[PDB]
DNA sequence: GCATGCTCTACTGCTTCGATATCG
DNA sequence: AAGCAGTAGAGCA
DNA sequence: TGCTCTACTGCTTCGATATCG
DNA sequence: AAGCAGTAGAGCATGC
C-alpha cells in the first residue's frame, strides 16, 4: 500500500523512478501470492489506464521509459492472475491491441525498450488469447519476420523465442477442432512444404521451416496420416544433406543441431515404420552432438541436453 | 437587463438559388444565425431569441391576409436559446421553395412581439433580415410601418449576399464580388430597404448592411445587445481643493472566460463522490500526520527560515489610508514613451454627471492639456486592498467624447537594464545594399497600407483589430459538436476560422517573387 | 558566467587614532565604519543574497589567521549574509562597543605590510566556485601608514601589484580625518570620501537575467530566423509564504490525495473525468480532451504583411511588452539578416506585423514588431539597445462600450489660468527612484523580527502628494479657477 | 569466424528557478 | 477567499 | 402607501496553486 | 532556460 499510494499523488518522480515503481508492483504481484486476491484486481486498471493515456493521445507525444516499466511490470503480474479469452472475454483483448500496438516496426529510431518489453510479454505468455490469436497470421508473422531479421545483439535472441510460442500456440489449436478449420490447416501446410526446401540466403527461415515443420507433423496425423509417414523420411533427407555429405571439416552451423533434434524427435514421436535405412544416419547424428557440446553457451547448454 | 432579437431567414425560391462551385448563400446564413445562437446559449444571457422564417411551403399565422402573410411559418417565438433550435437549423436541410413577398416578415414579426409583450420588458430591440434579394415587392404599407418601427423603436440590421455591385474563398479581407450580382430585383429591393433605412434612422442606413463575407470574420451581429459598464464614482483633486466629482469606466483588458471544468467520476455522472482531503504531513522520517492547529507562515531571511505568520503581519503591514485618484505633479515634457506602460487594463475617466460643472471644468483642464504636450502624473487606489500605484494620465480629444485614459506606470523594483551589443557599429554583420532592396521589395510587396480614394487618406489592409477571438469559439462550437452527437470525436478546425485569419491574397501573390528573391540571394539558413 | 558569484572583503584599519575620536566630539569614525558595514550586509540580504562577504580587521593586539602572522585577525569567512553575521557583528557599536572590542581583541599595534593581502589572497583562494567580482572594501583614514620605512612601501606596492595581476581590485572607502577631500597624497601606486551607495540608495532591489523564451520568425515557409524573446520590465512582487511546523520549527511536506466515491477507498487519475453543466444537459469528456480543445498552431512566429507607425494608437495596449532579439543557434546571419531588415523597417519608419505562438500548446496571439535603435554617448550612456519590440492588440471583447453619449463644451476662461498652473507644477520626470511602499515595508517589518531592534522602522513613501507645500506654491488663485464662471452654490 | 576487450562523443534526462496560467 | 454598492423584503408609520 | 433597516447579489477587487520552459 | 552528468552504443585492436 506504500509504493502503491506513491503514485497516487500529485506530480513528482521524473519517471526513471516511476518505471521502478511499476516494475516493483508487479514483481510483487509475481512472488508470493497469498495476500491479493482483492488489490491485484485494481493494479490491472493502474497498469492499463496509464498505458492508454502513454498510447493514446494526439498532443503530448508518448514517454519512452513508463512504457517499458508498465509492460515489464505486467510481464511480471500476468503469472498466476490470468485472465484469458474463456472466462472474462474482455480485458485479454484489451492488452492483446496494446502489445500489437506495441510491436509494430519502428524503423528510424534506436531505443530498443518497447520491442524488447512486448516481445517478451507475448513470448513467455502467449498462451492467454485463445480467439484472437488465430485472425492476423499473416500480419503477425510478417512484423515478427521483420523483427528476426532485426541486427540487435540482444532482441534478436529476444524475439526468436516470441516466434516459437506464436508457432507452439497456434498449432495447438488448428488441430484441436479439425476439418472445419479446413482453410488455416492447409495454408500453414502449403506455407511449410518446399519452405525447407528453400536454397537460402541466411539461417532463419531455414530453422524457422526445422521449427514448423517438426511441430506440425502433428496436426496432419489426424487427416492424413500418409504426408506424416513422407514426413521424417523428407526431414532427415534434408538435414542428412546438410551435413553429412560435405563439410563437416568446414563449417560454423552447429547452432541449429538443437532445432535439428528436436524437431525430428518431434516428427519421430508420432511416426510408424521407421525405414530401417535411415536409423544409422540418426545414430551419426546424435553422436555428433554429444560431442558438439563445448562449443556451446551457457542458457543454450540446457535446451540442448533437453 | 433584458435583451431581444429576431432572426428574420428566407426560404425563397431564389434564396433557394443554386450554387457555381465556390460557396452557397443558404449554407452561409446557416452558419451566421447558428453562430449568433451558439453565442448566446453559451453566454448565458437573460434574452430571447426568435424566428420568422419565410419561404416554406406552408402558412402560419393568426392573420394571413391573402398573398400577404403566405409562406409564413414559425417554429420558436421569443425564448431564451437552447438545443431546441439547434435542433431546428440542423434538422432544416428542407427548403420547401416558394415565396409570395419578403416584405411580410417584418410587419408580422413585429405585430407578434407587441401581441406577446407583458409583464417581460425589455431594454432594446433588434431585428435582423437574411435574405439574397431577389423575391417579389409590395410597398402597399410605407408610411404607416415607417411612423410605427419609429414610434415603437424596432432597430433592424440586414443581410445582403457576397455581391456587393483569384480565388474567393469566403472573404480575405478583398473584394467582395468576384464578378457580378446585379439585377433589376436587385435594385428594386435594394432600393426599398436603402429608402426605410434611412427613414427610420438617417446615415448609418447605408451602411448597417452588411455581407456574409463580413459578417462572420466581424463582430457587426453584436451590436446594440451588450450592457454598457458599472458607474464609477471618484472625485480628483488638485492641491487643497479642487475637487471634482468624478465618472470612471473601464475599457480594452484581458478577455477571460467564466465556465470552469467540474471534475466528477466516470461510470455515475454525478458529482458528490469526490472528497479531496490534504494533510499537512511532517513526516521527514516514517510518516507523522498532523491536524491543521500547527502552522505558523515562516519566510526566508538570508540563510534561514523566520516565524511570525499573520495576525502580527495583519497589525504591521502597510496602512493604506483609503482611495484616491489624486494628481502627484505634471510634467510639460512628454517623457512617458510606450514601452513603459505596464499595466493589465486602461480606464476611460470620464467627466462627471448631474450638475456637470465638475464636468466642464475638468474638459477644461483637458482643453488646457491638448495645447502642448504636456503630461499628468496621477495616482490611483480601487479601495483598501489594492496597493497604490501611479500613472500616466493621457487626454483624449475626440468627436462626441472629451475623455482622459489611465494607464499604470513602473515602481523602481519593476525595472532592470542589461547590456546589449551594438548592430549599427558592429565589424561582422554588414549587410549588402542587393540584400537591402531584396528587404525593400519585400516590404513594398508585402505592405498593407497605402492611400487611395483621390484624397490621399490612408487605407489599410488587414486591420488587425476588428476580428472576433477564436479561442471561445472554438470552444463553444467544439462542446456544442460534443453535446450534440454523443459519440463522435473531435473534429479539426473549422475552414471559415482561416478564412478569417488569413491575410488578403494579392499581397501573398505580389510577395512571390520577391520571397524567391531573398531565398536565392540571402546566405544559407543553418 | 550565468551561475557567477561575486566576492567582498571589509579590511578595517582600527589602529591608532581611528579608535580615538580625533579629539573631536563630533563623529566617530570606527562606528561609522560598522555602521557602513551593517548597512550594506542588510541590504545585500534581500538585494543580491547569494554574494560572499567576509570581515576582517587588521592592526589588531592578537592574531587570528591561517598562515599564523601576527596582528591579523580575520573573524568570519566568505558566505552568505546571514541574520547571525550581523547579530555578532553589531556588538563594536558606540563607546560600549569599543570597550568590548578592547576587551575582546584590543586595539593599537605597529599593524602589517604586504602580509595582510597575503591573507586576502589566502581567503580567496579557497572558494572552489566561479569568482566574478574581486573587490576589497578598506575603511583607513591614514595617507602614508609606512611613512617612516621604504622597503615595507616597495614591498608593499610589489605585493598589491601581484594582487592586481592575479584580478583583484580594492576600493579604499575614505573616512573622514579632514571632513573634505584634502588629501591629495600619492596613493596612485595601489588604487585602481563619498558614502551615500554604502549608507542609503538600494533598500529595495534584486538581480537576475534570463531569456523567457527563445522561438523563431518564419517569413514565407522556408525563411526562418531565431530570435529570443527577452523581458524587460517583469512585475517583482513579495516571496511565497513558506509553511512551518510549530514545535520543530521545520517545513510541513504536505501531500494530497482524492477519495470517498460513495464508498470510500482511494482514486487515480484515469477514474475520474472532466465535466460541464450549461443549463440543463451536462458535457463530460477526457483531461486529453480539455487540453486539445485549445490546440491552433506550433511554437513560434509568423510574418502576416507589414504597416507603418501611423495607424497604432497608443490608446491600445493590453500587456507588457517584450523585447526581440537576435540570437546565435539558428546560423551566423540571422543577425545580419535582422541588421538589414532592422535598417529598412527603420529608415521607411514601418513595423512588422505577425502572429505568435508561445510555447508547445497556446492559442495563437496578433503581434507587431516595432524597431528600436540604441542610443549611447561620450560617458557611455547606454539607455536602449539596439532591436525589435513587441506591441500587443486587442481583438473583440477587449473593448467594452462605455454610456459615452455626453458632449458638453465649456468657456474659454480657464486656459491661461491652466497653463500657469501646469507650468507653476513643472518638474522634470524621473529616471528612478518611485519605491514600493508594501513591498518596502514589509522588507522593513520583516528586518524587525530576526533584528528585532525596537519596533517598524522607517518607513517613508515618496508616493504621497504634500498638500502642505502644494497650497503656498501654487497661491491663492484656487478660488478664482474654482468660481470664476460656474458657482457650485449648493 | 565471429567471440571478446576496450574507448570517445551525441541523446536522454536532472535540477533549480523564473514565469505564467489558473483557481479561490 | 474577502469586501461592495445597487436592489429589494418587509419592519415602522 | 411613504420611509428605512436590512437581507441579498451579481460583481468586482485581490491571495494561493499547480504548469511549464 | 541554464547548466551538469551519465551512458548507450557504435567504433579501435587481439583471441578458442
Amino acid at each position: 500500500s506504500k509504493f502503491y499510494g506513491e503514485l497516487a499523488l500529485k506530480k513528482k518522480i521524473p519517471d526513471t523512478v516511476l518505471e521502478k515503481v511499476y516494475e516493483l508492483l508487479g514483481l510483487l504481484g509475481e512472488v508470493h501470492p497469498s495476500e491479493m486476491i482483492n488489490n491485484a484486481e485494481n493494479l490491472f486498471r493502474a497498469f492499463l489506464g496509464e498505458l492508454k493515456t502513454q498510447m493514446t493521445s494526439a498532443v503530448r507525444e508518448p514517454k519512452l521509459p513508463v512504457l517499458a516499466g508498465c509492460l515489464k511490470g505486467l510481464s511480471s503480474l500476468l503469472c498466476n492472475f490470468t485472465k484469458s479469452m474463456e472466462e472474462d472475454p474482455q480485458t485479454s483483448r484489451e492488452i492483446f491491441n496494446f502489445v500489437l500496438k506495441a510491436i509494430r516496426p519502428q524503423i528510424d529510431l534506436k531505443r530498443y525498450a518497447v520491442p524488447s518489453a512486448g516481445l517478451r510479454l507475448f513470448a513467455l505468455h502467449a498462451s492467454q488469447f485463445s480467439t484472437c490469436l488465430l485472425d492476423n497470421y499473416v500480419s503477425l508473422f510478417e512484423v515478427l519476420l521483420k523483427w528476426c531479421a532485426h541486427t540487435n545483439v540482444e532482441l534478436k535472441k529476444a524475439a526468436l523465442s516470441a516466434l516459437e510460442s506464436f508457432l507452439k500456440q497456434v498449432s495447438n489449436m488448428v488441430a484441436k477442432n479439425a476439418e472445419m478449420h479446413k482453410n488455416k490447416l492447409q495454408y500453414f501446410m502449403e506455407q511449410f512444404y518446399g519452405i525447407i526446401r528453400n536454397v537460402d540466403s541466411n539461417n532463419k527461415e531455414l530453422s524457422i521451416a526445422i521449427r514448423g515443420y517438426g511441430l506440425f507433423a502433428g496436426p496432419c496425423k489426424v487427416i492424413n496420416a500418409k504426408d506424416v509417414d513422407f514426413m521424417y523420411v523428407e526431414l532427415i533427407q534434408r538435414c542428412k544433406q546438410m551435413f553429412l555429405t560435405q563439410t563437416d571439416t568446414g563449417d560454423d552451423r552447429v547452432y541449429q543441431m538443437p532445432s535439428f533434434l528436436q524437431s525430428v524427435a518431434s516428427v519421430l514421436l508420432y511416426l510408424d515404420t521407421v525405414p530401417e535405412v535411415y536409423t544409422p544416419v540418426l545414430e551419426h547424428l546424435v553422436v555428433m552432438q554429444i560431442d558438439s557440446f563445448p562449443q556451446y553457451s551457457p542458457k543454450m547448454q540446457l535446451v540442448c541436453c533437453r | 437587463n433584458k435583451a431581444a432579437v429576431v432572426l428574420c431567414m428566407d426560404v425563397g425560391f431564389t434564396m433557394s438559388n443554386s450554387i457555381p462551385g465556390i460557396e452557397s448563400p443558404f449554407e452561409q446564413a446557416k452558419k451566421v444565425i447558428t453562430m449568433f445562437v451558439q453565442r448566446q446559449v453559451f453566454a448565458e444571457n437573460k434574452d430571447e431569441i426568435a424566428l420568422v422564417l419565410f419561404g416554406t411551403d406552408g402558412t402560419d399565422n393568426p392573420l394571413s391576409g391573402g398573398d400577404q402573410y403566405q409562406n409564413i411559418t414559425v417554429h420558436r417565438h421569443l425564448m431564451l436559446p437552447d438545443f431546441d433550435l439547434l435542433e431546428d437549423i440542423e434538422s432544416k436541410i428542407q427548403p420547401g421553395s416558394q415565396q409570395a413577398d419578403f416584405l411580410d416578415a417584418l410587419i408580422v414579426s413585429m405585430d407578434v412581439i407587441q401581441h406577446e409583450t407583458i409583464g417581460k420588458k425589455f431594454e432594446k430591440r433588434h431585428i435582423e433580415i437574411f435574405t439574397d434579394l431577389s423575391s417579389r415587392f409590395s410597398k402597399s404599407q410605407l408610411d404607416i410601418i415607417i411612423h410605427s418601427l419609429k414610434k415603437c423603436d424596432i432597430s433592424l440590421q440586414f443581410f445582403l449576399p457576397f455581391s456587393l455591385g483569384g480565388p474567393f474563398r469566403l472573404g480575405g479581407h478583398g473584394p467582395s464580388f468576384p464578378l457580378k450580382g446585379i439585377t433589376e430585383q436587385q435594385k428594386e429591393g435594394l432600393e426599398i430597404v436603402k429608402m426605410v433605412m434611412i427613414s427610420l434612422e438617417g446615415e448609418d442606413g447605408l451602411d448597417e448592411i452588411y455581407s456574409f463575407s463580413e459578417s462572420l470574420r466581424k463582430l457587426c451581429v453584436f451590436k446594440k445587445i451588450e450592457r454598457h459598464s458599472i458607474h464609477w464614482p471618484c472625485r480628483l483633486t488638485i492641491g487643497s481643493n479642487l475637487s471634482i466629482r468624478i465618472a470612471a469606466y473601464k475599457s480594452i483588458l484581458q478577455e477571460r472566460v467564466k465556465k470552469t471544468w467540474t471534475v466528477v467520476d466516470a461510470k455515475t455522472l454525478k458529482k458528490e463522490d469526490i472528497q479531496k482531503e490534504t494533510v499537512y504531513c511532517l513526516n521527514d522520517d516514517d510518516e507523522t500526520e498532523v491536524l491543521k492547529e500547527d502552522i505558523i507562515q515562516g519566510f526566508r531571511y538570508g540563510s534561514d527560515i523566520v516565524p511570525f505568520s499573520k495576525v502580527d503581519e495583519e497589525q504591521m503591514k502597510y496602512k493604506s489610508e483609503g482611495k484616491c485618484f489624486s494628481v502627484l505633479g505634471f510634467c510639460k515634457s512628454s517623457q512617458v514613451q510606450r514601452r513603459f506602460f505596464m499595466g493589465n487594463q486602461v480606464l476611460k475617466v470620464f467627466a462627471a454627471r448631474d450638475d456637470e460643472a465638475a464636468a466642464v471644468a475638468l474638459s477644461s483642464l483637458i482643453h488646457a492639456l491638448d495645447d502642448l504636450d504636456m503630461v499628468a502624473i496621477v495616482r490611483y487606489a480601487y479601495d483598501k486592498r489594492a496597493n497604490p500605484q501611479v500613472g500616466v494620465a493621457f487626454p483624449h480629444i475626440k468627436h462626441n467624447y472629451e475623455c482622459l485614459v489611465y494607464v499604470q506606470l513602473p515602481f523602481m523594483e519593476d525595472l532592470r537594464q542589461y547590456m546589449f551589443s551594438s548592430l549599427k557599429n558592429s565589424k561582422k554583420y554588414a549587410p549588402t545594399e542587393a540584400q537591402l532592396n531584396a528587404v525593400d521589395a519585400l516590404i513594398d510587396s508585402m505592405s498593407l497600407a497605402k492611400k487611395d480614394e483621390k484624397t490621399d487618406t490612408l487605407e489599410d489592409l488587414f486591420p488587425t483589430t476588428k476580428i472576433p477571438n477564436p479561442r471561445f469559439q472554438r470552444l463553444f462550437q467544439c462542446l456544442l459538436h460534443r453535446a450534440l452527437h454523443p459519440r463522435e470525436p473531435l473534429p479539426p478546425i473549422q475552414q471559415h476560422i482561416w478564412n478569417m485569419l488569413n491575410p488578403p491574397a494579392e499581397v501573398t501573390t505580389k510577395s512571390q517573387i520577391p520571397l524567391s528573391k531573398i531565398k536565392t540571394l540571402f546566405p544559407l539558413i543553418e | 558566467k550565468y551561475s557567477g558569484r561575486d566576492s567582498l572583503i571589509f579590511l578595517v584599519d582600527a589602529s591608532k587614532a581611528m579608535f580615538e575620536s580625533q579629539s573631536e566630539d563630533e563623529l566617530t569614525p570606527f562606528d561609522m565604519s560598522i555602521q557602513c558595514i551593517q548597512s550594506v550586509y542588510i541590504s545585500k540580504i534581500i538585494s543580491s543574497d547569494r554574494d560572499l562577504l567576509a570581515v576582517v580587521f587588521y592592526g589588531t593586539e592578537k592574531d587570528k589567521n591561517s598562515v599564523n602572522f601576527k596582528n591579523i585577525y580575520v573573524l568570519q569567512e566568505l558566505d552568505n549574509p546571514g541574520a547571525k553575521r550581523i547579530l555578532e557583528l553589531d556588538q563594536f557599536k558606540g563607546q560600549q562597543g569599543q570597550k568590548r572590542f578592547q576587551d575582546m581583541m584590543g586595539h593599537g599595534s605597529d599593524y602589517s605590510l604586504s602580509e595582510v593581502l597575503w591573507v586576502c589572497a589566502n581567503l580567496f583562494s579557497d572558494v572552489q566556485f566561479k569568482m566574478s567580482h574581486k573587490r576589497i572594501m578598506l575603511f583607513t583614514n591614514e595617507d602614508n601608514p609606512h611613512g617612516n620605512d621604504s622597503a615595507k612601501a616597495s614591498r608593499a606596492r610589489t605585493k598589491a601589484g601581484d594582487l592586481r595581476d592575479t584580478g583583484i581590485f580594492l576600493d579604499l572607502m575614505h573616512l573622514k580625518k579632514p571632513g573634505g577631500f584634502d588629501i591629495s597624497l600619492f596613493y596612485r601606486d595601489i588604487i585602481s570620501s563619498k558614502l551615500e551607495d554604502l549608507l542609503r540608495k538600494v533598500r529595495a532591489k534584486e538581480t537576475r537575467k534570463r531569456a523567457l523564451s527563445r522561438l523563431k520568425l518564419k517569413l514565407n515557409k522556408d525563411i526562418v530566423i531565431s530570435v529570443g524573446i527577452y523581458n524587460l520590465v517583469q512585475k517583482a512582487l513579495k516571496p511565497p509564504p513558506i509553511k512551518l511546523y510549530r514545535e520543530t520549527n521545520e517545513p510541513v511536506k504536505t501531500k494530497t490525495r482524492t477519495f470517498n466515491t460513495s464508498t470510500g477507498g482511494l482514486l487515480l487519475p484515469s477514474d475520474t473525468k472532466r465535466s460541464q453543466i450549461y443549463g440543463s444537459r451536462q458535457i463530460i469528456l477526457e483531461k486529453e480532451e480539455t487540453e486539445e480543445l485549445k490546440r491552433f498552431d506550433d511554437p513560434g512566429l509568423m510574418l502576416m504583411g507589414f504597416k507603418p507607425l501611423v495607424l497604432l494608437k497608443k490608446h491600445h495596449y493590453l500587456r507588457p511588452s517584450l523585447f526581440v532579439y537576435p540570437e546565435e543557434s539558428l546560423v551566423i546571419g540571422s543577425s545580419t539578416l535582422f541588421s538589414a531588415l532592422l535598417i529598412k523597417c527603420l529608415e521607411k519608419e514601418v513595423a512588422a506585423l505577425c502572429r505568435y505562438t508561445p510555447r508547445r500548446n497556446i492559442p495563437p496571439y496578433f503581434v507587431a514588431l516595432v524597431p528600436q535603435e540604441e542610443e549611447l554617448d561620450d560617458q557611455k550612456i547606454q539607455v536602449t539597445p539596439p532591436g525589435f519590440q513587441l506591441v500587443f492588440l486587442p481583438f473583440a471583447d477587449d473593448k467594452r462600450k462605455m454610456p459615452f453619449t455626453e458632449k458638453i463644451m465649456a468657456t474659454p476662461e480657464q486656459v491661461g489660468k491652466m497653463k500657469a498652473i501646469v507650468e507653476k507644477l513643472r518638474f522634470t520626470y524621473r529616471s528612478d527612484s518611485f519605491e514600493n511602499p508594501v513591498l518596502q515595508q514589509h522588507f522593513r517589518n520583516l528586518e524587525a523580527l530576526a533584528l528585532d531592534l525596537m519596533e517598524p522602522e522607517q518607513a517613508v513613501d515618496l508616493t504621497l502628494p504634500k498638500v502642505e507645500a502644494m497650497n503656498k506654491r501654487l497661491g491663492s488663485l484656487v478660488d478664482e479657477f474654482k468660481e470664476l464662471v460656474y458657482p457650485p452654490d449648493y
